[PDB]
C-alpha cells in the first residue's frame, strides 16, 4: 500500500493484472537519482 | 511549345501469352528448391568473390524525358538513370480549390480513402501486397493537385501499375470501409496543434483570399462530416477523374514496357468520361488575424499578392528577390540589417508560394513577446526598402539560384514530381538549362516594376503566440503607411 | 505447363552489373585517391575522408579532436578568417565537415570548374590553420552553448550514454565533445598534440563522384598534398554488462531506453547478416504509419506490440547496428509511457531472441525487400556516393560493387541467420541506459536472462 | 482460425477420431475375422 | 543437412502442384464414383417413390408449421455465436435488423406462452434466404484474413497481458487466466 498521493501515475496506459502489486506500491522518486 | 506525344495504340491479346511476360511473385515458401545454403561463407569482406563473368563493360542509358499518350487521353513520361530502384507517381487535377459549400471536404475524404478496395483487390491484400514487395507508398492532397506515388526495385513496376491505377478506374467505396477510416480525419489538425510554422501557413492561407478557392480549408471540419456518404465523392470523382486530366510519371524504367504495362490497363474497361469543366478566378480579400497561446515568442507574418501566379511573366524575379533577403546564407539582406542589428528577433524569414493563378511573397518573423510593436517597425522599414537593389547582392543572388536549382534536381522523387507537377500546370517541362537562361536576364529595374505592383492590394496579416503587445489592424496599415508601403 | 509457372525471374537486374567503374590510385606519400564518374550529374563532389576522431584523443585531453574541427575554420598562414569566409561564399559551393569517434570528414559540392580552387581551400584548411591561444580562448564558449544544446536531444544523450556503460575501458567510451573542465582547460599545444599524432599520409583518403576525372584529381591532390607527414599491439575492446538509468519524476510521462548487444568488425564476414538481422526486427511509429495499420502489419515484432493490451504498449521503437574497426553494437532505441515501458521493452527483447529459434523465409524475404529498398535508394546524388566511397575506402581497403552485395545477400536463407544470432546474441550480456519515468523499468537480470527462452 | 485462443481441442480432436479408428480395427479382427476364419 | 532436404520435398511436391493449375474456372469433378452414381441411377424409381419423396415432403411440413406457429423466418435459427454471421449481422441494414429483433423477442414470448398463433397470422413463407447476400461477404472478409495473416503457427509470449500467449486477443476467456484481480474494483475490457 502507499498513500493516494505517491500512487497516483504519471502515465495513462492500463495497468496489466500481473502487475497489480506493482502499483499499488508506487512510491516518487523525489529529486531523482542514478544508479 | 507542348511536347510531341507517341501514340499508344490499344491492343487486345491472349491473356496466356501475356502471362509469360509477369514477373515472378510469391508470398507462400514452401520448402526451398536450392539447399547450397550461405556459398560464401567465411570469406571476409575485404576479399572479394565476383567471378570475371560477372565483368561488364559499361554503356550508359539515354537519359532525356520521353513522352506518350494513351489512346483514352493518359499522358505518360519516363527517364532512365540506370538506378536500381524506380519512382512511380499518378497525378491528378483534383485539389481542394474547385470544391464548394456541398462538397467540402470530400478531396480529403478520398485521400483518406487511397489503396482501399475497388473492383477486383480488396484493401487488405493491396496494401498488404505493397509491404511485402519491400515497397512505400501513399497519396498526398493539396490545393491544386492529388498525387498517389509508389517506389521500390525497378523489376516490380508491372505489378505497381494496376494498384496505382485502380484507385482512379474503380473503387468500390464500401460504406463499412468509410465508416472505420473517419477518424484519421480529425487527426490530421489535431497533430497541427503542435506545429505553430505549419499553423501559420494555414492562417496566412484562408486570410488572404477569404471564403473562395485558395481560401479553403485542406482538412474536413466537423460541418464535413455530414457529406461523407458514397454519392457525394462518387459524384464528385466523375467531374474530375478523367483520363484527360491526369499524367504518369516513370523514373528508372524502360518506356516501351511502361507504356505496354499501362495500355494493358485501360484496354477492357471504360474509364471516367470527359467533361468541359471551367474554374473562377480567385479572389484576394486580404485581412488580418491573430491566434494566442502560450507559446514564449510572437509569431508574426506579413504578405501581399502575386498577381497571375505561376503563369504570370514574373516568376523569376521573386524567386531571385528572395535569396536577396533571405530564404528560409550569412550575407544576405534580412542576416545583416536585422538579425545582427537587434538583440530581440530568433529569426526573420522570406516566403514565396504561387500557384496556377495567384500567389503571395512576405515576411515572417519570431520575436521577444515584450517587443511586438518593434518587430512591426522593423517589417514596415524592410518592405520599405525592397524596391531597390545594388549589383552586388543581385549578382551573389543570382548565381546562388543558379547553384541551388541545379542542385537540388540530383534527386529521383524530387524529379518526378516537378515533372508531373508542370505538366498539369502548363503541358511543359522547363529543363533547368532553361531556367538558368531566365534567371540571368532579370534585371536591377525588374525588381523595382515588380514591387510597385506587388503594393497595390491590402496586405494581408497573421500573430499567433503570446501576441499580447501586438498594435492594432489601423496601427500596423499605418506603419506600413508610413514606411511607404 | 500452366501459365502461373511461366513466370519471368530476375533475382538482380542486369543494371546491378552495368554500373560505372570506380577508379583507384595510391601516391608516393600513401595517400589514396578515388573517383566514380556519373554522366547524369552536372556537378561533383570532392572531399577527404580521414581515419581518426575521438578514440584517438587521451584520457587527459578528451574532447581535443572536436575542438580541432572548429579550429581549422578560424585561419590559415595564407588567408584570414574574412578572407576565408569570403572565398568559400564567392564560389556558390557548399562545405561542410564533422568528427566522430573512429572517422573525421570535410568535402564540398560544386561545378567541374570549381573543383581545382576547392582541393585548395581543403588542403590549406588542414595543413596549414594557425591554432591562436586568443583564439582557442574563445571558441570556449561556441562549445560549451553547443553542449548545453546537445544535453536537449535525448536519442543522441542516451547513445552516449549507452557507450559510456558498455566501452568503460576503453577510448570508445568517450564522448565526442569532451568533459566540462576539459573544455574549460583546452590549450593550444594539446590540439597540435593531437595533429601531430594523428594527421599523417596513410590515413587520409580523397574521394570524388559526379563529372570528374580521374587523372585531373590524382594531379591535384600531388600538387597540394605533397607537405603531409609521413607515419613513423593494440587489442579488441572489452565490452561489460551494466546498466546505467537515470530515474526523474518531473518532466513528463514518457521513458527513453535503448540496449546493446556486443557485435561484430565491419570486416567479419557475418556484417551482411548483421545488416539483415537489424531489418528484420525493424521500427514503428504510432504517429506516422504509412498505409499499413500495425495491426495487420507482416512484420511480426510490429504487429505484437500493437495488439499490447489492445491499445498498443509504445510510441517509437527502432533496432540499430554499428560496426567499428575492431567491434561493434547492435540494438534498438524505445520511447513509451511509464505504465507502458515494461510491455514496451519485453517484447521486443522476444523479437530479438526469435531470430534464434523460429524465423522463417517469409520475414528474411520481406526484409531483404525494405533492406535493399533502403540501401539502393540512398545511393542516388553525388554526395553519398563520394560518402560512400571514401565511407568504404577507410572500413574495407576497397570499395565494394553493387553487383557484389546482392549477390551476397540473396544467398542468405532462414538457416543462416538462425546460425549467426545463435552464435552472437544467445545468452549473451547486455547493456541499458534509460532517462526519465523508470518506475516500471525491468531489472537488468531480467533483460539479461531474456536472451534465452526455456521452451525449447 | 487467426486471432483465438483455442488450441488444445482440435489436438484433441485429431487423437479422438484416430483413437475410434483404431478401436474399430481391432473389433474387427478380434470379434469377427478371427473366428470367420475358423468358419472360413 | 536434414532441414533443406525435407524443403525439397517439399518444393518440388508444391511446385507439381503449381503446374497443374487452370487459368478460368472449370466444373468441380463429381462427389460420387460411378459405381454408386450408377447404382443409385438404377434403384431411383422405387427409392424415391416410396422413402426419399416422403421423407423429404415429410421434413418440409414440420419445419414449416413449427415457424408459422412462433412467426420465425428459417434465417431466424441462427447464432451470432458465430464469426461468420456475426460479421454478416454487423453488416445488415438499419430495416432488416429491426424486424430480426423484433421476431426474436415475439418468438421468446410465445414459446415461453405455449400459446398457438391464428392461422390468419402464419400466411407467410418462411424460407425467404434474407441474409444470404451478407454470409457471402462475410465468407470472403474471413477467409481473405486466413490466407493473409493465418498461414503459421505463429510464437507469442506466454501468460502476460491477461491472455494465455497461444492466440488469443479477449483477456481471461480461459480458465488459466481468470480472476484477473485480488483487490480494487476491477473494470472491464470495453472501457479501456
Ligand atoms: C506436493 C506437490 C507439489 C507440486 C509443486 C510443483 C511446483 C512446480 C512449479 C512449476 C514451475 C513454475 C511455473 C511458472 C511458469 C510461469 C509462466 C511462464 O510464462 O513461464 C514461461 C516458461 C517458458 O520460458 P520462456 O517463456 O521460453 O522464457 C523463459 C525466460 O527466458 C527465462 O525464464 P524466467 O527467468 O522467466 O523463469 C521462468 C520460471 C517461472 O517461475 C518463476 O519465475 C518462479 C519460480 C517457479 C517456481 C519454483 C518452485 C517450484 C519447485 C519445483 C519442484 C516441485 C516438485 C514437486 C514434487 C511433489 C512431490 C510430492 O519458470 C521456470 O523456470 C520453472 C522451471 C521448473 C518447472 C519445470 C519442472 C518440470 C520437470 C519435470 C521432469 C520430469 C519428472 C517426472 C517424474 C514426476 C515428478 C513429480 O515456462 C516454463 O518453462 C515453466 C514450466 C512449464 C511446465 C513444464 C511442464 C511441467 C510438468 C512436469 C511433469 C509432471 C510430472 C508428473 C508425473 C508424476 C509421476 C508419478
Ligand atoms: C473403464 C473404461 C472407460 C475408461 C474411460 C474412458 C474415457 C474416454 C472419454 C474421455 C473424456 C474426456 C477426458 C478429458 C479430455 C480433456 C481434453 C483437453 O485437454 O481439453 C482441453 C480443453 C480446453 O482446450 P482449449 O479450448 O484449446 O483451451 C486452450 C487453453 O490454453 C487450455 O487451458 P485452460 O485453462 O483453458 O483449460 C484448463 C486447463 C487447466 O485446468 C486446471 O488447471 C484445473 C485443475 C483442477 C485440479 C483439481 C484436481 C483434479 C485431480 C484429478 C481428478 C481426475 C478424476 C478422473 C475421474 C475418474 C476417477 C477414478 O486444463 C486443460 O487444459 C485440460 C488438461 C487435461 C485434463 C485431463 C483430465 C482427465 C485426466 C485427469 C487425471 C489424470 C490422472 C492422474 C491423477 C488422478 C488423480 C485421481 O479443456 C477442457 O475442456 C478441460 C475441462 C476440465 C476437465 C478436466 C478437469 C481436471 C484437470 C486436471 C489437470 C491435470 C492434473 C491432474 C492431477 C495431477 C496430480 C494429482
Ligand atoms: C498449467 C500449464 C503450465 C503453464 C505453462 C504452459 C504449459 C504448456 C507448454 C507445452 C506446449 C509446448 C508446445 C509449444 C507450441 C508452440 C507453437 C506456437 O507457435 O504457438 C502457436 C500455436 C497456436 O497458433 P495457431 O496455429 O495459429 O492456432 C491454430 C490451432 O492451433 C489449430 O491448429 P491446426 O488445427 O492447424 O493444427 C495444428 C496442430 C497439428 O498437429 C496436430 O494436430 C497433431 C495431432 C496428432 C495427435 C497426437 C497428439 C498431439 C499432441 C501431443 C501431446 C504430447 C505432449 C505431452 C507429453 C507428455 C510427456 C510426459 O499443431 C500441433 O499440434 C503442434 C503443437 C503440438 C504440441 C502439443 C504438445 C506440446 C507439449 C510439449 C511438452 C510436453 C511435456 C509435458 C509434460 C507432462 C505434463 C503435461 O500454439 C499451439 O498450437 C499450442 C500447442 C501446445 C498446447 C498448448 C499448451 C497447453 C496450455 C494449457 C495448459 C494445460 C495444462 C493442464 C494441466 C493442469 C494441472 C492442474
Ligand atoms: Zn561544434
Amino acid at each position: 500500500g502507499a498513500p493516494k498521493f505517491e500512487r497516483k501515475m504519471l502515465g495513462s496506459y492500463p495497468v496489466s493484472p500481473e502487475f497489480e502489486m506493482v502499483w499499488r506500491d508506487r512510491l516518487t522518486a523525489h529529486g531523482g537519482y542514478i544508479q | 511549345p507542348a511536347p510531341e506525344y507517341r501514340r499508344v495504340p490499344f491492343v487486345k491479346e491472349d491473356m496466356e501469352k501475356v502471362m509469360e511476360e509477369v514477373p515472378e511473385f510469391k508470398y507462400y515458401y514452401v520448402g526451398k528448391e536450392n539447399t547450397k545454403g550461405n556459398v560464401y561463407e567465411g570469406i571476409p569482406l575485404d576479399q572479394s568473390i565476383l567471378e570475371p563473368a560477372d565483368l561488364r563493360d559499361y554503356v550508359p542509358p539515354h537519359s532525356n524525358i520521353q513522352y506518350s499518350k494513351l489512346d483514352n487521353g493518359l499522358r505518360i513520361a519516363s527517364m532512365d538513370r540506370g538506378g536500381l530502384t524506380a519512382s512511380l507517381g499518378l497525378f491528378v487535377h483534383a485539389g481542394t480549390r474547385f470544391e464548394d459549400v456541398t462538397n467540402f471536404g470530400v478531396t480529403h475524404m478520398i485521400q483518406n480513402l487511397a489503396f482501399a478496395s475497388t473492383a477486383h483487390l480488396s484493401l487488405l491484400r493491396t496494401v498488404k501486397t505493397i509491404e511485402v514487395l519491400g515497397a512505400n507508398a501513399g497519396c498526398v492532397v493539396g490545393r491544386e493537385h492529388l498525387v498517389y506515388s509508389a517506389e521500390c526495385l525497378r523489376s516490380h513496376m508491372p505489378l505497381l501499375v494496376p494498384m496505382l491505377t485502380g484507385n482512379v478506374l474503380f473503387p468500390r467505396f464500401l460504406p463499412w470501409e468509410l465508416k472505420a477510416c473517419k477518424e484519421k480525419l480529425i487527426m490530421a489538425r489535431k497533430r497541427l496543434e503542435h506545429m505553430p510554422d505549419q499553423m501559420v501557413s494555414e492562417l496566412l492561407h484562408t486570410t488572404a483570399w477569404h471564403n473562395n478557392t485558395l481560401g479553403h480549408k485542406l482538412h474536413c471540419t466537423e460541418r464535413s462530416l455530414g457529406h461523407y456518404n458514397p454519392d457525394v465523392i462518387r459524384h464528385y470523382m466523375l467531374q474530375h477523374f478523367s483520363p484527360e486530366n491526369m499524367v504518369f510519371v516513370g523514373v528508372n524504367v524502360n518506356h516501351d514496357e511502361l507504356c505496354t504495362w499501362l495500355m494493358r490497363a485501360f484496354v477492357d474497361y471504360n474509364a471516367i468520361p470527359p467533361s468541359k469543366r471551367t474554374v473562377a478566378s480567385p479572389v484576394y480579400t486580404g485581412g488580418d488575424v491573430r491566434l494566442e497561446t502560450p507559446s514564449p515568442h510572437a509569431h508574426m507574418a506579413i504578405a501581399f499578392e502575386t498577381p497571375g501566379g505561376w503563369n504570370g511573366g514574373d516568376l523569376v524575379a521573386y524567386s531571385v528577390l528572395q535569396t536577396i533577403l533571405g530564404g528560409g546564407g550569412m550575407y544576405t539582406r534580412l542576416y545583416l540589417n536585422v538579425l545582427n542589428q537587434n538583440e530581440w528577433v530568433e529569426s526573420a524569414m522570406a516566403f514565396n508560394t504561387q500557384y496556377t493563378d495567384s500567389g503571395i511573397f512576405g515576411l515572417y518573423m519570431l520575436a521577444d513577446p515584450t517587443k511586438s510593436a518593434n518587430a512591426v517597425k522593423v517589417m514596415a522599414e524592410q518592405f520599405g526598402k525592397m524596391g531597390s537593389v545594388t549589383k552586388e547582392e543581385l549578382q551573389r543572388a543570382k548565381n546562388s539560384l543558379k547553384s541551388s536549382i541545379f542542385m537540388n534536381l540530383e534527386c529521383r522523387g524530387i524529379v518526378m514530381e516537378d515533372v508531373g507537377r508542370q505538366l498539369l500546370m502548363s503541358n511543359r517541362v522547363i529543363s533547368p538549362q532553361e531556367f538558368c537562361t531566365a534567371i540571368d536576364a532579370v534585371t536591377e529595374a525588374d525588381i523595382k516594376r515588380v514591387v510597385d505592383a506587388m503594393y497595390k492590394k491590402p496586405p494581408t496579416v497573421v500573430a499567433y503566440g503570446d501576441v499580447s503587445t501586438v498594435p492594432h489592424y489601423e496601427e500596423v496599415r499605418a506603419a506600413l503607411r508610413a514606411a511607404g508601403v | 505447363v500452366s501459365p502461373l509457372a511461366r513466370s519471368v525471374d530476375a533475382a538482380i537486374p542486369e543494371e546491378a552489373f552495368n554500373q560505372p567503374p570506380t577508379l583507384t590510385t595510391t601516391l608516393p606519400n600513401g595517400i589514396r585517391v578515388a573517383t566514380q564518374r556519373l554522366p547524369f550529374h552536372q556537378t561533383a563532389t570532392v572531399g577527404v575522408w580521414i581515419d581518426s576522431g575521438s578514440r584517438y584523443d587521451t584520457k587527459e585531453t578528451n574532447g581535443a579532436a572536436h575542438f580541432l574541427e572548429h579550429m581549422t575554420f578560424k585561419g590559415t598562414k595564407r588567408r584570414s578568417r574574412i578572407q576565408l569566409e569570403q572565398e568559400i561564399e564567392n564560389m556558390g559551393a557548399h562545405l561542410n565537415a564533422y568528427t566522430s569517434r573512429e572517422q573525421t570528414v570535410y568535402y564540398a559540392k560544386a561545378f567541374k570548374k570549381d573543383i581545382p580552387q576547392c582541393v585548395d581551400i581543403l588542403s590549406d584548411i588542414l595543413l596549414n590553420s594557425t591554432i591562436d591561444e586568443e583564439a582557442v580562448q574563445m571558441e570556449k564558449h561556441v562549445i560549451l552553448r553547443e553542449m548545453e544544446e546537445v544535453e536537449r536531444q535525448t536519442e543522441e544523450v542516451i547513445f552516449d550514454r549507452l557507450h559510456t556503460t558498455a566501452f568503460r575501458d576503453s577510448p570508445l567510451g568517450y564522448t565526442i565533445l569532451g568533459p566540462e573542465e576539459n573544455i574549460r582547460n583546452m590549450t593550444r599545444e594539446h590540439i597540435l598534440e593531437y595533429i601531430n599524432r594523428n594527421y599523417t599520409s596513410d590515413r587520409m583518403v580523397v574521394a570524388a563522384a559526379g563529372d570528374v576525372d580521374h587523372k585531373e584529381l590524382t594531379a591535384l591532390v600531388e600538387k597540394h598534398f605533397a607537405g603531409l607527414p609521413q607515419p613513423k599491439p593494440t587489442e579488441k575492446p572489452f565490452f561489460c554488462g551494466s546498466e546505467l538509468l537515470h530515474r526523474n519524476d518531473d518532466m513528463g510521462p514518457t521513458a527513453h531506453v535503448a540496449v546493446g548487444f556486443e557485435g561484430v568488425p565491419w570486416k567479419s564476414p557475418d556484417a551482411v547478416t548483421f545488416m539483415l538481422m537489424q531489418a528484420i526486427v525493424g521500427s514503428y511509429r504510432k504517429h506516422d504509419e504509412g498505409i499499413v495499420p500495425g495491426k495487420v502489419s507482416a512484420n511480426a515484432t510490429v504487429r505484437n506490440v500493437c495488439n499490447k493490451m489492445t491499445v498498443g504498449c509504445a510510441d517509437m521503437f527502432s533496432a540499430f547496428n554499428t560496426c567499428y574497426s575492431d567491434t561493434g553494437l547492435f540494438g534498438f532505441y524505445a520511447q513509451c509511457d511509464e505504465v507502458a515501458l515494461e510491455h514496451c521493452v519485453m517484447e521486443i527483447m522476444f523479437g530479438i531472441t526469435s531470430l534464434s529459434y523460429a524465423v522463417t523465409d517469409e520475414e528474411v524475404e520481406r526484409a531483404k525487400a525494405q533492406l535493399k529498398t533502403q540501401l539502393l535508394g540512398h545511393l542516388d546524388s553525388t554526395t553519398a556516393v563520394a560518402e560512400d566511397i571514401g565511407r568504404q575506402m577507410l572500413a574495407y581497403g576497397r570499395r565494394m560493387p553493387l553487383a557484389e552485395f546482392l549477390k551476397r545477400l540473396e544467398v542468405i536463407d532462414a538457416e543462416e541467420v538462425k546460425r549467426v544470432a545463435w552464435k552472437y546474441l544467445h545468452d549473451a550480456e547486455v547493456a541499458v541506459a534509460g532517462l526519465g519515468p523508470l518506475f516500471g523499468m525491468p531489472q537488468l537480470i531480467n533483460l539479461r536472462r531474456a536472451t534465452f527462452w526455456l521452451r525449447y | 482460425s487467426y486471432g483465438n485462443g483455442t488450441v488444445l481441442m482440435p489436438i484433441v480432436r485429431r487423437v479422438f477420431i484416430g483413437a475410434l479408428v483404431g478401436i474399430y480395427a481391432y473389433a474387427a479382427t478380434d470379434v469377427v475375422l478371427i473366428p470367420g476364419y475358423a468358419q472360413l | 543437412q536434414f532441414h533443406r532436404e525435407i524443403g525439397k520435398l517439399f518444393a518440388s511436391y508444391s511446385n507439381k502442384i503449381t503446374a497443374n493449375s487452370p487459368v478460368q474456372y472449370v466444373p468441380s469433378p463429381p462427389t460420387k464414383g460411378k459405381v454408386r452414381r450408377a447404382l443409385s441411377s438404377a434403384l431411383m424409381p422405387v427409392w424415391f417413390k416410396f422413402f426419399r419423396g416422403p421423407l423429404d415432403r415429410w421434413n418440409l411440413a414440420v419445419m414449416a408449421k413449427y415457424l408459422r406457429d412462433h412467426g420465425l423466418m428459417y434465417d431466424d435459427l441462427y447464432s451470432d455465436k458465430e464469426p461468420v454471421f456475426a460479421r454478416a449481422l454487423e453488416l445488415l441494414p438499419p430495416d432488416i435488423q429491426a424486424a430480426r429483433f423484433r421476431r426474436l423477442m415475439r418468438g421468446t414470448y410465445l414459446n415461453h406462452l405455449r400459446l398457438y398463433l391464428p392461422v390468419h397470422e402464419q400466411n407467410y413463407d418462411p424460407f425467404i434466404p434474407y441474409m444470404a447476400p451478407y454470409v457471402e461477404e462475410a465468407k470472403f472478409q474471413l477467409q481473405e484474413e486466413e490466407e493473409l495473416l493465418g498461414y503459421h503457427m505463429w510464437e507469442g509470449v506466454w501468460y502476460s497481458g491477461g491472455v494465455t500467449g497461444f492466440g488469443d486477443k479477449e483477456p481471461g476467456e480461459h480458465f488459466l487466466v481468470a480472476l484477473p484481480n485480488l483487490y480494487g474494483a476491477g473494470g472491464s475490457p470495453m472501457q479501456a
